[PDB]
């Protein structure tokens, strides 16, 4: 009730598929179709533009994830299938994991066991990696394309897997024989999974909904509607209270987790339907967020009264 | 292609 709008506080004037803050919310990184991981200083961006680091890649990038303990390390997944860990100080690749046989859509570094990272691919496998080992530590053969994988924020034993089979597969990595639970409800591929808390999981889908799930009691909680998402990866980011996602109308939407329709939205000639928001990232539990769209424009937005 | 969610 305290917010009704999103204010633009800074802008960096193609598609960015990932925008992510480092461990201390001091730097953020972008990646996508241009085969370039760019790192920016958040404070500089708000107070001014030039990245402080640029790392060229062989392939287009689908996802980034910063290491939660080695603050200068970042992982990427790319359209070749390769999962790379990078040192943004030296610009060198530290690990190049090459087992996936098709594009990898997602990579996530664990918060609680920071040397562990998980990836998912069109090859229908989930792979768990340790930065001290070259071969994967766990391999989960699934039936359908994997669009997103995410570690539980409280324990590296649990991952949520968003699948093109329309379900979220919630695994205990200590016994991958069967998932702990498979959450049905979305009518299309599950493009994102993100945790609000140890027990609260959100998902996005190209059925134009977000959904909230209780992964302790294995229950559906809430469905969120208002944005348009029938085709693209448009971004999902959550914190303790709010969900934000993109839209194929060139708008960013914000939902409070207790309310099914948006509390606010922001629109970034051509119709709205020609551009889409492609990446979003809250600055932890604050009302500030990073956003990017399919032209490559980046905006810093802040919830306001 | 780029940024398009898969199908089965």
């Amino acid at each position: 009730t305290r917010y009704s709008r999103l204010r633009v506080i800074a802008e960096i004037r193609n598609i960015v598929s990932s925008i992510e803050f480092d461990r201390d919310d001091e730097l953020f990184a972008t990646a996508g179709v241009s085969r370039c991981i760019k790192v920016f200083d958040f404070s500089s961006v708000v107070n001014e533009q030039c990245p402080i680091v640029e790392m060229s890649t062989r392939s287009k990038l689908s996802c980034l994830s910063w290491n939660k303990h080695e603050k200068n390390h970042i992982a990427s997944s790319d359209y070749e299938g390769i999962v790379t860990v990078w040192d943004v100080t030296t610009r060198q690749s530290l690990m190049e994991y090459e087992e996936h046989e098709k594009r990898a859509w997602s990579v996530d570094f664990s918060r609680t066991e920071p040397s562990m990272l998980v990836s998912g691919s069109d090859d229908c496998k989930v792979k768990v990696w340790c930065t001290r080992q070259e071969a994967s530590v766990i391999n989960i053969d699934m039936k359908a394309n994997i669009c997103c994988v995410k570690y539980n924020p409280g324990s590296s034993n649990y991952i949520a897997v968003g699948s093109a089979d329309h379900h979220i597969h919630y695994y205990d990595l200590r016994n991958i024989s069967q998932p702990l639970h498979v959450f049905s409800g979305h009518k299309k591929a599950v493009s994102y999974v993100k945790f609000l808390s140890n027990n609260e999981l959100a998902s996005a889908s190209t059925d134009s909904t977000l959904r909230l799930w209780d992964v302790k009691d294995n229950l559906p909680v809430r469905t969120f509607r208002g944005h348009t998402n029938e085709k693209n990866f448009v971004g999902l980011t959550v914190n303790s209270e709010y969900l934000a996602c993109g839209s194929e109308t060139n708008e960013v939407y914000v939902y409070h987790k207790e309310i099914t329709r948006p509390v606010t939205s922001h629109r970034f000639e051509e119709e709205a339907g020609s551009y889409f928001i492609s990446a979003v990232c809250w600055k932890s539990d604050s009302p500030t967020m990073l956003t990017a769209n399919s032209q490559g424009t980046i905006k810093v937005l802040v919830l306001a009264a | 292609g780029f940024g398009v969610v898969p199908s089965f």
